[PDB]
């Protein structure tokens, strides 16, 4: 008066054939998981690299912003002191030099912009990986649990280790 | 292309943008900068170039003042090619050190600041002062002591024969050769050499020329490795006399228990949850102390799958607040389940008390780690790290809220207040029996817990695991005993560092018993002590303090501490904890920090070199790839980086000059580089840089073979093993020592045959030694491999030295990953017997060696179990559970008596000898 219905087949060969099918299916799903888990870890490493690369873009731009602040403060008296004693050359060279600096910042901002687009795109991937791993787990776990039930069923029935191995490996 | 357009920002606001060479050093770039600046505005207001320093943003996103201008631009590796001029200003030493630390540990120090964490900040504060204190203290100390720090003695763990030795002085062509016994103290040897023609020998030390290895102290000549090594082979030792002042040159470096409320929490929301829409999400929570639970594990309702699921549930646990222990650990797992009208998604752990002993309150956002399906499919993951996921922007997370227990905050009681409550035969037979080798038995042990302290001091672990940690009354009583528990041997303490014993009082006792450790012994367990840090709850702990203590006292220890920690800085779960230790060490070791940088750069160029060779092999044939590999090495930046550095595998070894013609790679799976060195001061070392594959498994194995070799040597049994160097240095990156004058058995047979090969390498008299070297080593590796369960053995992964010594490599599979039988190979037995059909006199000696070897390992069997038990922290696939530890128990047959063990080993041995003939046919 004790019950637990689990195994579908009911003979030592038919069960062992099903054990060979379930084991193969387990190992193939494990390879699917492990293969994605490399993508997850690699993508995680890559995403962090992109994140510090953005902090690098910030800290560079920040240096250019400091340069502009200085340019403006520093240049005031020189442009005015060269206006009197009419050196209009030196004023225009300074401002063009400054316009060249401002122009360079906009390239670095564009370069930062592109890397932010990559990290956005790769964040979408990271989640897509993690979503796919979580749809594989229940199958992978069911296949582990089934496999083990068939092994146990055959071990109870008294099947020798030699016969168990040739079904597994 | 060879040139780069570099941006130059002048301190007058002016900006320049011209091309320079990647190989050009910063000093040259400044000259070229000043030449261009002449013809740009505001040049009259600049000072001379010497007044200024280049600044850049380096690869770690941090500003770096580039003080050394002999350094090349390509070596600096600024993020974008941008140099700013700034004042040579302020405390440049602190700023320069912080930059170099960031680059060295492969984590920018700012990332620690960014976290805005008191715990991090307090740690960095406390430890950096502690390490800086040791450093300053160290500096004051004399050359004798400093030598012992910098280059600590390497001794072997006993006849009195006589052989000559070559001794010279520094900066002199003339060298003196003369006779000396094996049992002389080095002071006497110096005194003898000091007689140059007709100074004092106490102001000297003997250096092994070609390598940073010194001979000194109250010890005989033959106990030194160099002398021992050379005397075995017969070679003349080459020492060098160095002056005491010459060492000083190197030295130049500068209320709760009232709260009877049940414990509860508010589960608010999930975030960034990726799952199947058809399924529904559930969160299971459980409190833990170590491995064992504190109460039953509650659960949530079935809310439907989305990215941002909302629960808002009062999860109430079957335990009070006053009941919760010091190291209480709330543990979440998020699951996706069918409605029923299971998939573990992720998990997160959380210490209920914070680092300052305060019971936490308010909202916590726990950034969850993903669940990986293992064999033991547990509900929760209490062994997992307490540290949060650093992928905060993209990773899933759980938002919770611990409620306000009282108006004023609450702390866990102090030692004084714990000791207050702590003060309050047929049993003697029953107890003994239990500890001489369980719900009924636990209560017996608990009742008789005072008798355990007096009469069974070594059974402390058992007593801790029987203690009811959920009951706070019991916890007081157990700690009371612990704080006056007698000091246990190292062996017991090693068990106590395991995750089963999370309490800070246990760990502190563990470390307290580990302070009697010598540096030689400590080094034997250093790998394991590093892994145990992954079980630690808080950053500031005893184990970190201890490791840092010893690392500052011994540079060799410091060296391998650094690399163990450095090589896992890629791993998110330890990168923070390890980062802060690497920082602290670096602050207390500014000198050694320069050596470790030079190594890191070697390893960085090698990776880049290996990547090229990997790609070229697919495109082109080997000869052309080897030629193109040399071309890359010929480059000024490469050659200088790879040349002249202390070896990561052994810092006493000098890798002086790369032999580029002798360098190549190996066709193997991940095409490892073969790099060859030589030094004219010595002395021809070789390394294998392997990248793409994990070397942690090999290192552990070799560590254990080394330990066996020591355990055997301590009983006067030198089995001539070869525990070659193997060190993981990064993400799937390591160095392997090349053992000179050796080849694989397959190759020697490819050119009966093994025996003839030994004739050519050992003619006449030598051959007798070569066989003995073979037998002694063949025994040790036969036992070693059997014990450790190292399968997959064959001719490609067993090598032999020209000396005669056999040894194994590539220990990828181990602990039977089913039992590996004991293995005698006919080809080896054939050599052992000196080519004969029957030579039982010789074969009996070999049987005796194997038995004595195996016997000795059982005598130290628990040492091996305990160490392996701690390596479960490392997350190796083939060492992850009790079954993997059980392999060692059965292979050393600890459950069986010593007589029973030997009889079984013989039976195995005999069947191996029987199987040896069958395999051959
Ligand atoms: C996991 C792993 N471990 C190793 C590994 C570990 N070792 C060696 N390889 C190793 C390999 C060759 C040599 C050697 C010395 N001389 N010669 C030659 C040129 C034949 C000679 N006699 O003229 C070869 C010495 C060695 O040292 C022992 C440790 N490998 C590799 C498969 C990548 N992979």
């Amino acid at each position: 008066y004790q019950q637990d219905q689990v195994v579908k087949e009911d003979n030592i060969e038919a069960v062992g054939k099903k054990l060979h099918e379930y084991n193969t299916q387990f190992q193939e799903k494990s390879r699917e998981y492990d293969r994605l888990y490399e993508d997850y870890t690699r993508t995680s490493q890559e995403i962090q690299m992109k994140r510090t690369a953005i902090e690098a873009f910030n800290e560079t731009i920040k240096i250019f912003e400091e340069q502009c602040q200085t340019q403006e403060r520093y240049s005031k008296e020189y442009i005015e002191k060269f206006k009197r004693e009419g050196n209009e050359t030196e004023i225009q060279r300074i401002m063009h030099n400054y316009e060249k600096l401002k122009s360079r910042i906009s390239e670095i901002v564009d370069s930062r912009r592109r890397l932010e687009e990559d990290l956005k795109k790769q964040a979408a991937e990271y989640r897509e990986i993690d979503k796919r791993m979580n749809s594989i787990k229940p199958d992978l776990i069911q296949l582990r649990k089934t496999r083990d039930q068939y092994l146990m069923w055959l071990t109870q029935k008294g099947v020798r280790q030699k016969k168990l191995n040739e079904w597994l490996g | 292309n060879q040139s780069v357009v570099v941006d130059f920002l002048l301190p007058t606001g002016v900006y320049l943008n011209f091309p320079v060479s990647r190989n050009a050093n910063l000093s040259t770039i400044k000259q070229l900068l000043w030449h261009r600046a002449q013809y740009e505005p505001l040049f009259h207001m600049l000072s001379g170039p010497e007044a200024y320093v280049f600044t850049c943003i380096n690869q770690t996103a941090e500003q770096q003042e580039l003080e050394d201008e002999q350094r090349r631009l390509c070596d600096v590796q600024p993020f974008l090619p941008v140099l700013r001029l700034v004042a040579r200003e302020g405390d440049r030493v602190k700023k320069l050190i912080n930059s170099q630390i960031s680059l060295l540990i492969g984590k920018g120090l700012h990332e620690f600041d960014s976290l805005c964490d008191p715990e991090v900040n307090d740690f960095r504060a406390k430890m950096c002062q502690f390490c800086e204190e040791a450093a300053a203290r160290r500096q004051q100390l004399g050359w004798e002591a400093w030598l012992q720090y910098s280059f600590p003695l390497q001794l072997e763990p006993l006849p009195n024969r006589a052989l000559l030795v070559n001794v010279k002085f520094e900066g002199s062509e003339e060298s003196f050769t003369f006779q000396v016994s094996t049992k002389d103290v080095p002071l006497a040897l110096m005194a003898c050499a000091l007689r140059k023609k007709a100074e004092q020998p106490e102001d000297y030390t003997l250096q092994v020329n070609g390598r940073h290895e010194y001979l000194y102290g109250s010890y005989p000549l033959c106990q030194f490795q160099y002398i021992c090594s050379c005397l075995h082979s017969g070679l003349t030792p080459h020492l060098t006399m160095v002056h005491s002042s010459s060492i000083l040159a190197m030295r130049d470096e500068q209320s709760l228990w009232s709260l009877e409320q049940p414990f509860r929490i508010e589960l608010i929301q999930g975030s960034k949850v990726n799952a199947d829409e058809r399924m529904k999400l559930v969160v299971q929570a459980g409190l833990f102390h170590g491995n064992e639970m504190l109460c039953k594990t509650v659960s949530s309702s079935e809310v439907s799958v989305c990215s941002e699921p909302v629960w808002k549930q009062r999860l109430e646990f079957d335990i009070n607040i006053c009941d919760l222990p010091r190291m209480a650990r709330l543990c979440f797992a998020l699951y996706a389940v069918i409605e029923k009208a299971d998939c573990p998604i992720a998990w997160a752990n959380l210490m209920l008390f914070d680092y300052k002993d305060q019971l936490k309150t308010g909202e916590r956002c726990l950034y969850m780690w993903p669940s990986v399906p293992d064999e033991k499919g547990e509900l929760l993951n209490p062994t997992g790290t307490v540290r949060s996921n650093p992928n905060t922007d993209s990773a899933a997370a759980l938002l919770i809220c611990l409620p306000e227990v009282a108006p004023h905050p609450v702390y866990y009681p102090a030692l004084e207040k714990i000791l207050e409550l702590g003060r309050h035969e047929e049993e003697q037979l029953q107890l003994r029996e239990i500890l001489e080798r369980y719900e009924h038995e636990k209560d017996l042990v608990w009742k008789l817990r005072h008798e355990v302290q007096e009469h069974f001091p070594e059974a402390l672990a058992r007593l801790l695991l029987v203690t009811k940690w959920n009951k706070h009354e019991d916890v007081a009583q157990m700690l009371y005993l612990l704080c006056s528990w007698p000091e246990l041997p190292v062996l017991s303490a090693l068990e106590l560092l395991d995750f089963s014993f999370p309490d800070c009082h246990v760990g502190s006792f563990a470390i307290k018993s580990l302070r009697k450790l010598t540096d030689d012994e400590l080094f034997q367990y250093l790998l394991q002590l590093v892994q145990v840090l992954k079980y630690e709850s808080y950053l500031d702990c005893e184990l970190t303090k201890f490791l840092l203590d010893r690392a500052l006292a011994n540079r060799k220890i410091g060296h391998f501490l650094f690399w163990h920690l450095r090589s896992e800085m890629h791993v998110p779960s330890v990168a923070l904890r390890f980062g802060l230790i690497l920082e602290a060490y670096c602050r207390g070791s500014t000198h050694h920090m320069k050596v470790l940088m030079k190594q890191g750069e070697a390893l960085s160029k090698l990776k880049a070199l290996n990547d090229f060779v990997k790609l070229s092999s697919q495109k082109t044939p080997k000869p052309q790839t080897k030629e193109l590999m040399h071309l890359c090495m010929r480059q000024e930046a490469y050659l200088e980086a790879l040349s002249h550095l202390q070896s990561p595998l052994d810092p006493s070894t000098l890798l002086a000059e790369v032999c580029v013609e002798q360098c190549t790679f190996m066709d193997s799976k991940m095409k490892p580089l073969w790099i060859m060195y030589s030094n004219e001061e010595a002395g021809s070392v070789g390394i294998i840089f392997k990248n793409g594959d994990d070397l942690r498994q090999d290192m552990l194995t070799l560590q254990m073979i080394q330990l066996m070799d020591v355990l055997w040597k301590q009983e006067g049994l030198d089995l001539r093993m070869t525990p070659y160097g193997c060190l993981p240095t990064g993400d799937r990156t390591g160095l392997i020592e090349v053992v000179l004058r050796s080849d694989t058995i397959a190759n020697i047979q490819l050119n009966d045959a093994l025996l003839n090969w030994l004739k050519s390498k050992n003619p006449g008299e030598a051959l007798d030694r070569a066989i003995e070297e073979f037998t002694l080593s063949c025994a040790g590796y036969c036992v070693a491999t059997y014990v450790l369960g190292i399968g997959d053995r064959h001719s490609d992964n067993i090598m032999i030295r020209e000396s005669g010594q056999l040894f194994h490599i590539d220990f990828g599979h181990f602990l039977g990953n089913e039992r590996v039988p004991f293995i005698l190979t006919y080809d080896f037995v054939h050599v052992i017997q000196q080519g004969k059909t029957n030579n039982s006199e010789k074969f009996e000696r070999f049987r005796g060696y194997c038995e004595r070897a195996y016997t000795i390992l059982r005598r130290h069997g628990l040492l091996f179990l305990h160490l392996f038990a701690l390596m479960r922290a490392a997350g190796l696939p083939e060492l992850s559970c009790s079954k993997d530890i059980q392999y060692l128990k059965d292979s050393l047959a600890l459950g069986k008596t010593e007589e029973e063990a030997l009889k079984h080993f013989r039976v195995k041995f005999n069947e191996a000898l029987r199987e040896s003939w069958k395999t051959k046919v």
